[PDB]
């Protein structure tokens, strides 16, 4: 498990993992933004 | 040291944040980025020694 | 500056073909990403990581990576220091906040193109030496990697070797094969059954070896491109544009899933079964062995046993001679493994040391290899189709090799697209056929 | 027990470094 | 290219639409929700709670074998504390 | 006269085109719709097939379906107000009521929608070629959800809406009527792979022999929605294939109503094979075959082997598939090869 | 039978040598216009 | 003579020949015509096949008591499993026949010839001016065959496994398969069958938009057909008419205008689906199979409430203690 | 007037948010196995 003190973190590394999705999905709320170009 | 540690390490953390949600913000609207080049500068700065003072600490903590 | 008079919004990307500057954002931008996950995923399987129990059975395929590189394990496979473990994920996790910077900068603030802002960065797509140089800086930077693994195998502590002579442990390369005939000959041999191909690599000598020699051509061609621009034949071949270059490395990729997807599903020796789960046809061979093994107990010969069909319940001969393991098992009879050697003769499975020299971490190996076969469901249940619900398992490498045999393929297609595009983008018709000059109209009816 | 408080803030994070950008009108 | 309706987007738009929607919405919502643990539909539907499949013994299915007499032969299956 | 003032409302052209045909379909189709959303989310299968079917019970959306009434119920068109539930909605539902719900008025949802495309041709003024083609659907919904349970002891062997309760159907048919050995399923699949072919080819074969009427890359803006020349070439598609298949259409006219006879003809072929599959009169076997099979024990085709199958799916899904027939197999009687 | 490996490979060979030989040949250039 | 060669060259991709043999047809020309005519007198006249390596020789040509659907050619032993088996491998032709010889020469070469075959529906649409992709529309039918021929022995460690070349021969895959990986239950599949089921509704609905749209230029005693020469300048139907009509069966935004539009969904969704499919049984290959939700549903004292689900397990459990009678000696099905 | 982009991403969002619910559900409610 994550080393004794950054067990705080637990929960904040568990989802970490998701965020590179998120990107491809913010490209989206971007263009719907500019009113797709 | 602990707490000492708990503190840089989570501040670190929302000076990241912040830092995620600035700089985007910041080169976008040329509303400025020289008076925020400033800003940012003090971000990205602080942010390097902040990791170094979480990674010389963490032998001391785990 | 660029909008709908360039691309369509679904084709944005492409809008960026001609701005040097900012398609760099992008690639650094990017090449964050896959730092970052990297980074974020080692933390997060390292967070769920359960020391005294089997890596495979816990849904891993970051930390088993760096097991192999020997880091954190001992005998065994034994999880010695998470610390590794830790350190590899944090680090990269940092460096994706570096380079994310970079990416961002350069695709919204920097220049939008380069050639001006400096013309050693900036580039020309035609550029034949620009291209040729940029390669060649790229194919050193790999070159160096290359070595990078060497390094750490023959002075820095070793790799995991299953082969290991005292059991499956942490060792140091320090005589890796140099000689070329044995190194090249891999790409000489049979992608079919038996010989493998480069599969078929199953000792770190040749894989630390074979390392030096990549390592070297790499960074000797890479030297040989900055100093050089495509031939004759060279130019009058390829398409030279933003696309062809990308679809050539399209389809470079493809090729490159589907080994990977190979290697992983059946090589031993850079992907131990300790780590990942046991091989396919390592599993079924272990069914074998357990049969065998507990029905001999029993007071079976084994040597002489008729199964139904007439062929042999537990031994039989592969069409070349040689003693294999009966039943279905049969196909697998090119399984080579660390728990399975030592009962093989110089004519195959040897039914004296069978009769008698079998050791009891075998038997559990066995056994423990047969209840974790590579079979599954979506939804993560263990075992046949029609089994039932308990264990929630999923081998590694069914995971690996299918997630990268779509990838690969899609890859393919990729490829045959963005190729497709650039011969009709040169010769200039992907846009439509001239209502004008229509070339078919030209040519004489064959009816 | 519920991280998703930090799932929330990283998520609505995306679509403000562009709201902002809506309020302070420029570059999208 | 149009009717009488009113153009969907400026409706989905109009902070009179949400003034509605924002109370009208979540409302169902909750409602559906309370069908649910309140235990009501499980009586509308006559489907079984977890602990009403079998009688405690029993490990037979409440088959029903008859239409006419179904009803009936169903109200008995409810009445083994099933 | 009111009645033309009743059609001069119902044809006036609204964002959804009610008509005179909606006054049936809409009704229906709605509550078609709506009984199965319920259904699947509401009402069990227990006291009708000792199923759990439904969300309330854990069910996922693979899982749940509208099972089919008891065998007990027989043919019984099984109203709210008969016989059976005798007004009461519970019991209804308990006895699989909400399946001939959904089933009768889907399938008069069926005949109105046809009669809508109908109605809207007419109006437009264009020829109903979308109708003649919408009889495939209906003959496979009328012969499989109908006609086929119309044959057998009851509505219970009817296929159950639902994703899942529909696989075991195939798998049935399979181990049962041996289903894929049928010439008319063949033709069945014959027409839908090929007419998923004609849709993909002469969709490809569009996109890529286009005319330029535009500068930019993306060519989806260079049309013109108001007719005039074609859009693409059609003399280059003839000529394309013409040399890489050795065959190729040159009359659009045809070329358009081949893709709507393939698919249709093919669903309408495999609906025949079924209303035969309804009396037992299946294409279980070859003659043959069996009879050598019989004399000479070292005779195997892939035909054989298949047969095998299907005998292991009848013994070892009858017993929970057909429960009203209380059947015990003893693991002795059960049909099973070495060590599996 | 040693015989026919031979032969087949010849003729393998033949026929992946007149392919590879051939886009080699300046295939771009054999098109409608740019080239 | 301008130079043999470059004549030869010139040839060759010449798009004056009836039958575009393109360069990727050098290649195609020669594996395609090996595995026809290897195909055809297999299927006809060659013998019993000991497919499962069991010595139990499966017969599935016409001569040994088989008909057009029956009829097959069968794999490759099991003995053999993914070695190369080329006839000069074998002793004799009489031991190449009974260990499915054959079917390697058939799959290796058709898989060749039908990739070719693609690499040629780009090349005739390059020397033609028109825009590529169509071979890749081409993608998703050869990338089943490979995933059905190749993908899925690979995986499975024997070409025995692969679908044989017949009728009844492929049902056989198929009811196999379903019980070993559960398919119908499978994200990939499902999307298949949507692909496919799709393709041939969208290919009825524009099918008889379109003809029921044509503008009239014939007879009432005149096939409506006539109505169209080939090379015509203008469009031979109302594509206004056509979206008029469907536009309000359904409601107009939900409609088609745009033929370009139309035509490209028209071709994309099939393909899509397909490839999905294709990706399916290529990734099942390595046993990542269907969702398996048996004994899910249990009720408060832990009884096991059944669902269609379960009763699919039951057809599956009968398919798999059934098939390959004497093949296995063992309790797990591991091959 | 509220801009349809923010409609969109905030309806959107919250259509995650149910369906993963639903996600979570099947590894917790009756559709469990445990
Ligand atoms: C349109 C769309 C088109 C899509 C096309 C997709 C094609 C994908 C094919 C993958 C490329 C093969 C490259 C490869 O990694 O090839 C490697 C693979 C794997 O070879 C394996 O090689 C050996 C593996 O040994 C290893 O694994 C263990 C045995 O299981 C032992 O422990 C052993 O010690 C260890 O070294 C064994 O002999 C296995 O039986 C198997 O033959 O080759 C094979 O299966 C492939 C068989 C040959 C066909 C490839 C033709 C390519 C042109
Ligand atoms: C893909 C990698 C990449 C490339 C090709 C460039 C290229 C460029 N960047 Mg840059 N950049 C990158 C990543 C990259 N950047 C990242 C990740 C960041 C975030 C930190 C930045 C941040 C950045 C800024 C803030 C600026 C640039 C600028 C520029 C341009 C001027 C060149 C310059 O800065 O010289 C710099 C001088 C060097 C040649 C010295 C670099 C040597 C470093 C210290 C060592 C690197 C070690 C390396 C990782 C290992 C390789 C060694 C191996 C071969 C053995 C140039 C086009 C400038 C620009 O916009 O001007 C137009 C500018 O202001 N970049
Ligand atoms: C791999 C992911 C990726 C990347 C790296 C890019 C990158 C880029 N795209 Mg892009 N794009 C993507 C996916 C991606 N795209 C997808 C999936 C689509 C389809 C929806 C598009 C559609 C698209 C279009 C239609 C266009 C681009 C354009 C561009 C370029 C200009 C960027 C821009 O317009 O800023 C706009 C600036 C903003 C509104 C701010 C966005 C917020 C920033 C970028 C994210 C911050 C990251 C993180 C939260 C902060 C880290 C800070 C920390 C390091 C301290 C740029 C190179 C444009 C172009 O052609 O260049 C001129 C363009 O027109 N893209
Ligand atoms: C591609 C490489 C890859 C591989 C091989 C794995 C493998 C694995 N991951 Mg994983 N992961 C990856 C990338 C990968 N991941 C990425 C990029 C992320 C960031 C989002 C994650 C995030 C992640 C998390 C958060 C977790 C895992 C977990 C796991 C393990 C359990 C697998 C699981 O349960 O699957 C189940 C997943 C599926 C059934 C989803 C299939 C999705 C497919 C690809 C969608 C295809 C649809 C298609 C694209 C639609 C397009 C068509 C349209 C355009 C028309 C497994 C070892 C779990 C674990 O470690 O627990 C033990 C876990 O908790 N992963
Ligand atoms: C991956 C990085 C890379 C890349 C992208 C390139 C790219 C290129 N190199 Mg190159 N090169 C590299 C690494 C790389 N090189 C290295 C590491 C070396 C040192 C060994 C060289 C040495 C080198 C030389 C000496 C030359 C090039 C040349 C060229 C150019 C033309 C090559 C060509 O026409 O191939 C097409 C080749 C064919 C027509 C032959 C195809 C037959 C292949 C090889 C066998 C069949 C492949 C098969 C499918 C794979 C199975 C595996 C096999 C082992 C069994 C091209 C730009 C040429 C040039 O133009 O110089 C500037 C040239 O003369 N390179
Ligand atoms: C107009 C569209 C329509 C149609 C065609 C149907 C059709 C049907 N519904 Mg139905 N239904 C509809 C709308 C429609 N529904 C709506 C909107 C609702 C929601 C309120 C329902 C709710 C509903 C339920 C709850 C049920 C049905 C059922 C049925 C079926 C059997 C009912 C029956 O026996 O009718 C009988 C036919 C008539 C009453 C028509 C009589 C017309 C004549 C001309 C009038 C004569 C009257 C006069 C007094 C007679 C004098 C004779 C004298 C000797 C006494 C049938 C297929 C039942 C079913 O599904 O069972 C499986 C069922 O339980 N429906
Ligand atoms: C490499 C070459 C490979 C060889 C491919 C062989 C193709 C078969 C050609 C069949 C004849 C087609 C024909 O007669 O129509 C010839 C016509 C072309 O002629 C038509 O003439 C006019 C019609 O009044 C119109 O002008 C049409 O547009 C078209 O031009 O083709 C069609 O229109 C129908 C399209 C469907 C073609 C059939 C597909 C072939 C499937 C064969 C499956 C059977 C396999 C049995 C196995 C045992
Ligand atoms: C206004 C427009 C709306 C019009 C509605 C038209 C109908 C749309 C289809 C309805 C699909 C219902 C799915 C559902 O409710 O799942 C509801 C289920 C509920 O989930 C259940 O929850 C618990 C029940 O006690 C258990 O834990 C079960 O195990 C299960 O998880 O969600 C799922 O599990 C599946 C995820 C959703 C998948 C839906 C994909 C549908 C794709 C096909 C689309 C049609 C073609
Ligand atoms: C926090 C944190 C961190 C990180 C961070 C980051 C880096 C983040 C990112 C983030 C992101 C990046 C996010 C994003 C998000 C997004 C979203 C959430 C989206 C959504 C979308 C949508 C919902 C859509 C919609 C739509 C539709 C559906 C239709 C069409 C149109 C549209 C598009 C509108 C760190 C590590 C430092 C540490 C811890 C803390
Ligand atoms: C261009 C563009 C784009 C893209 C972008 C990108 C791609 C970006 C990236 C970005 C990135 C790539 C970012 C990154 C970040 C990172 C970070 C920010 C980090 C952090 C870290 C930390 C924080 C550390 C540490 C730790 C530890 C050590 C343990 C405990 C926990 C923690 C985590 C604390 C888009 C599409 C949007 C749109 C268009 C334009
Ligand atoms: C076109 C045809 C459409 C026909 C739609 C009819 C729908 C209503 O159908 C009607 O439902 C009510 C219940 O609500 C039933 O009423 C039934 O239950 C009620 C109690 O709820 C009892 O008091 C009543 O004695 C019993 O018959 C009627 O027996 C049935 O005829
Ligand atoms: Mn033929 Ca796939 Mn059935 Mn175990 Mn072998
Ligand atoms: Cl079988
Ligand atoms: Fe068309």
């Amino acid at each position: 498990k994550l080393p004794e003190a950054y067990a705080i973190f637990d929960p904040l590394v568990d989802v970490l993992p998701v965020i590179p999705v998120l990107f491809l999905a913010l490209a989206f709320v971007w263009q719907a933004a500019v009113g797709f170009r | 040291m602990t707490i000492l540690f708990q503190l840089a390490l989570a501040a670190l953390v929302i000076l990241s944040f912040v830092m995620v949600i600035g700089v985007p913000v910041a080169y976008a609207s040329p509303q400025d980025w020289d008076r925020s080049k400033q800003l940012i500068f003090l971000g990205s700065g602080l942010w390097i020694a902040l990791v170094l003072v979480v990674g010389v600490l963490n032998f001391f903590v785990v | 500056d660029q909008e709908s008079s360039g691309f369509a919004w679904w084709a944005g990307n492409a809008r960026l073909i001609n701005l040097s500057g900012k398609l760099l954002g992008a690639h650094v931008a990017h090449a964050g990403l896959i730092v970052f996950w990297a980074g974020a995923m080692t933390l997060f399987e390292l967070a769920h990581f359960i020391p005294e129990k089997p890596m495979y059975e816990q849904g891993l395929i970051l930390i088993p990576h760096i097991a192999t590189l020997g880091w954190g394990v001992g005998p065994g496979g034994e999880v010695v220091d998470t610390f590794p473990f830790f350190v590899v994920g944090v680090v990269h996790l940092i460096s994706s906040a570096v380079l994310g910077f970079g990416g961002v900068y350069h695709a919204i603030r920097g220049p939008e193109t380069l050639e001006e802002y400096s013309s050693f960065f900036g580039y020309d797509w035609k550029d034949k030496n620009k291209m040729t140089t940029i390669l060649g800086f790229h194919l050193i930077v790999l070159g160096i990697g290359a070595l990078l693994l060497v390094a750490k195998a023959m002075f820095f502590g070793g790799l995991y070797d299953t082969w290991a002579p005292g059991g499956g442990d942490v060792r140091v390369i320090t005589n890796p094969t140099l000689d070329p005939r044995v190194i090249f000959g891999y790409l000489l041999k049979s992608p079919f059954g038996g010989e493998g191909w480069i599969v078929s690599v199953n000792n770190l000598e040749d894989v630390v070896g074979g390392h030096i020699w990549i390592g070297l051509i790499c960074i000797a061609g890479g030297i040989w491109h900055i100093l050089t621009t495509p031939f004759g034949w060279a130019r009058r071949a390829f398409i030279w544009s933003g696309e062809a270059y990308l679809s050539y490395s399209l389809g470079a990729l493809s090729m490159m899933g589907f080994i990977a997807t190979c290697f992983v599903w059946f090589n031993n020796t850079v992907y131990p079964s300790e780590f990942y789960g046991p091989t396919g046809p390592e599993a079924s061979q272990a069914q074998a062995m357990t049969f065998l093994i507990r029905d001999q107990k029993l007071g079976a010969n084994v040597g002489s046993a008729q199964g139904p069909t007439g062929l042999g319940k537990y031994l039989m001969r592969s069409p070349t001679g040689e003693i294999i393991f009966g039943g279905e098992t049969m196909r697998f009879w090119d399984f080579r493994g660390p728990w399975l050697e030592p009962l093989r003769g110089p004519n195959g499975l040897d039914l004296n040391k069978i009769k008698n020299d079998i050791q009891p971490w075998q038997e559990r190996r066995a056994a423990e290899y047969m209840t974790h076969a590579p079979l599954g469901s979506l939804n993560s249940v263990g075992g046949v189709a029609t089994e039932i619900n308990s264990v929630n398992f999923v081998s590694p490498r069914s995971w690996l090799a299918t997630s990268h045999f779509v990838l690969a393929f899609f890859f393919l297609v990729g490829h045959l697209w963005h190729a497709g595009r650039a011969r009709a983008a040169a010769a200039g018709f992907e846009k439509g056929i001239d209502r004008e000059s229509e070339p078919v109209l030209s040519m004489p009816s064959l009816d | 027990i519920a991280q998703l408080t930090m799932i929330a803030m990283i998520g609505i994070a995306g679509p403000m470094i562009i709201f902002l950008l809506a309020v302070r009108r420029g570059n999208l | 290219g149009t009717t009488g309706e009113r153009p969907f987007s400026d409706i989905i738009t109009s902070v009179r639409y949400w003034v509605i929607h924002s109370i009208t919405i979540p409302a169902l919502f909750i409602a559906g929700w309370l069908f649910v643990s309140t235990g009501l539909a499980y009586d509308v539907f006559g489907t079984p709670r977890p602990d009403s499949y079998y009688a405690q013994e029993q490990r037979s299915i409440p088959l029903v074998t008859d239409r006419f007499e179904a009803k009936q032969q169903v109200e008995t299956f409810l009445e083994q504390l099933k | 006269g009111w009645f033309d003032i009743l059609d001069d409302w119902l044809k006036r052209d609204r964002f959804v085109f009610v008509g005179w045909s909606g006054i049936l379909l809409f009704p229906c189709a709605y509550l078609a719709l709506g009984g199965w959303l319920t259904g699947t989310t509401f009402v069990t299968s227990w006291y009708t097939h000792g199923l759990a079917s439904s969300y309330l019970e854990g069910c996922n959306f693979l899982t749940v379906a509208v099972s089919t009434p008891a065998n007990s119920m027989g043919h019984s068109l099984l109203l709210l107000w008969g016989p059976e539930a005798q007004g009461d909605f519970t019991r209804w539902c308990q006895l699989g009521g909400l399946w001939t719900f959904i089933a009768l008025h889907g399938a008069f949802g069926l005949i109105g929608f046809m009669l809508r495309q109908f109605e809207i041709a007419r109006l437009v003024g264009v020829r109903p070629y979308n109708a003649i083609a919408f009889s495939a659907p209906i003959a496979v919904f009328v012969s499989v959800f109908l006609i086929y349970p119309l044959g057998q002891s009851s509505w219970f062997f009817a296929p159950s809406f639902g994703v899942a309760a529909i696989f075991r159907f195939l798998l049935f048919f399979q181990g049962f009527h041996n289903w894929t050995l049928n010439p008319f399923h063949m033709m069945g699949v014959a027409g839908v792979l090929g007419g998923a072919l004609l849709c993909a080819i002469h969709g490809a074969t569009v996109e890529n022999t286009l005319f330029q009427d535009g500068e930019g890359a993306s060519t989806f803006r260079a049309f013109n929605p108001t007719q005039a020349e074609e859009t693409y070439s059609m003399v280059t598609a003839n000529r394309f294939w013409s040399q890489i298949f050795g065959i190729a259409f040159s009359n659009k006219r045809w070329l358009h109503f081949f893709m709507l006879f393939v698919p249709v003809t093919g669903l309408w072929m495999s609906a025949i094979g079924v209303v035969g599959l309804a009396l037992n009169l299946r294409s279980y076997d070859f003659i043959s075959q069996e009879i050598r099979a019989a004399e000479d024990p070292e005779f195997e085709t892939f035909y054989t082997k298949n047969l095998l199958l299907n005998e292991g799916i009848r013994a070892w899904m009858a017993p929970q598939d057909q429960p009203h027939e209380n059947f015990v197999f003893p693991e002795e009687v059960l049909p099973r090869g070495n060590a599996l | 039978m040693e015989t026919l490996k031979i032969t087949v490979y010849i003729v393998v060979t033949f026929f992946v040598l007149l392919f590879v030989f051939g886009f080699l040949s300046g295939d771009p250039a054999r098109n409608p216009k740019r080239k | 003579s301008a130079n043999l060669w470059e004549r030869f060259c010139n040839w060759v991709t010449s798009t004056d020949n009836r039958l575009y043999v393109g360069w990727f047809g050098v290649i195609m020309i020669p594996t395609l015509l090996a595995a026809t005519i290897c195909f055809v007198i297999a299927f006809i006249a060659a013998p019993p096949v000991d497919i499962d390596g069991i010595r139990e020789p499966v017969s599935g040509s016409l001569l040994y008591g088989n008909n057009i659907i029956t009829g097959a050619v069968v794999p490759s032993s099991n003995a053999i499993g993914l070695h190369f088996y080329p006839i000069w491998e074998a002793a004799s032709l009489d031991e190449w026949l009974y260990n499915g010889g054959p079917y390697q020469l058939i799959i290796f070469h058709f898989l060749l010839g039908a990739s070719c075959y693609m690499g040629r529906q780009w090349e005739l649409s390059y020397r033609l001016g028109m825009r590529p992709w169509i071979c890749v529309a081409y993608s998703a039918p050869l990338a089943s065959a490979f995933a059905v021929f190749l993908i899925y022995p690979i995986g499975q460690g024997s070409f025995s496994d692969g679908m044989p070349l017949g009728i009844s021969g492929t049902f056989n895959f198929m009811i196999v398969f379903q019980a070993e990986h559960n398919i119908l239950m499978h994200p990939f599949h499902q999307l298949g069958v949507a692909g496919v089921f799709g393709g041939a509704l969208f290919c009825a609905m524009h099918g008889s938009l379109v003809t029921s749209s044509l503008i009239r230029e014939t007879t009432e005693t005149e096939s409506a057909n006539y109505g169209y020469k080939f090379g015509q300048e203008e469009e031979t139907y109302n594509i206004v008419a056509a979206h008029g009509y469907f536009g309000r069966l359904i409601f107009q935004y939900a409609s088609f205008n745009n033929s370009r539009s139309l035509h490209f969904f028209l071709a994309a969704w099939p393909v899509v689906g397909v490839w999905f499919t294709a990706l399916g049984i290529s990734t099942m290959a390595f046993n990542l199979n269907g969702f398996n939700f048996n004994h899910s549903v249990i009720d408060a004292k832990g009884n096991v409430i059944n669902t269609w689900a379960d009763i699919i397990n039951r057809a599956n459990l009968g398919m798999e203690v059934m098939h390959e009678r004497n093949a296995h000696n063992f309790p797990l099905d591991l091959a | 007037r509220i801009p349809l982009w923010i409609v969109a991403t905030v309806a959107g969002m919250g259509v995650i948010v149910i369906v993963g619910l639903f996600f979570y559900g099947a590894y917790a409610g009756l559709g469990s196995s445990l």
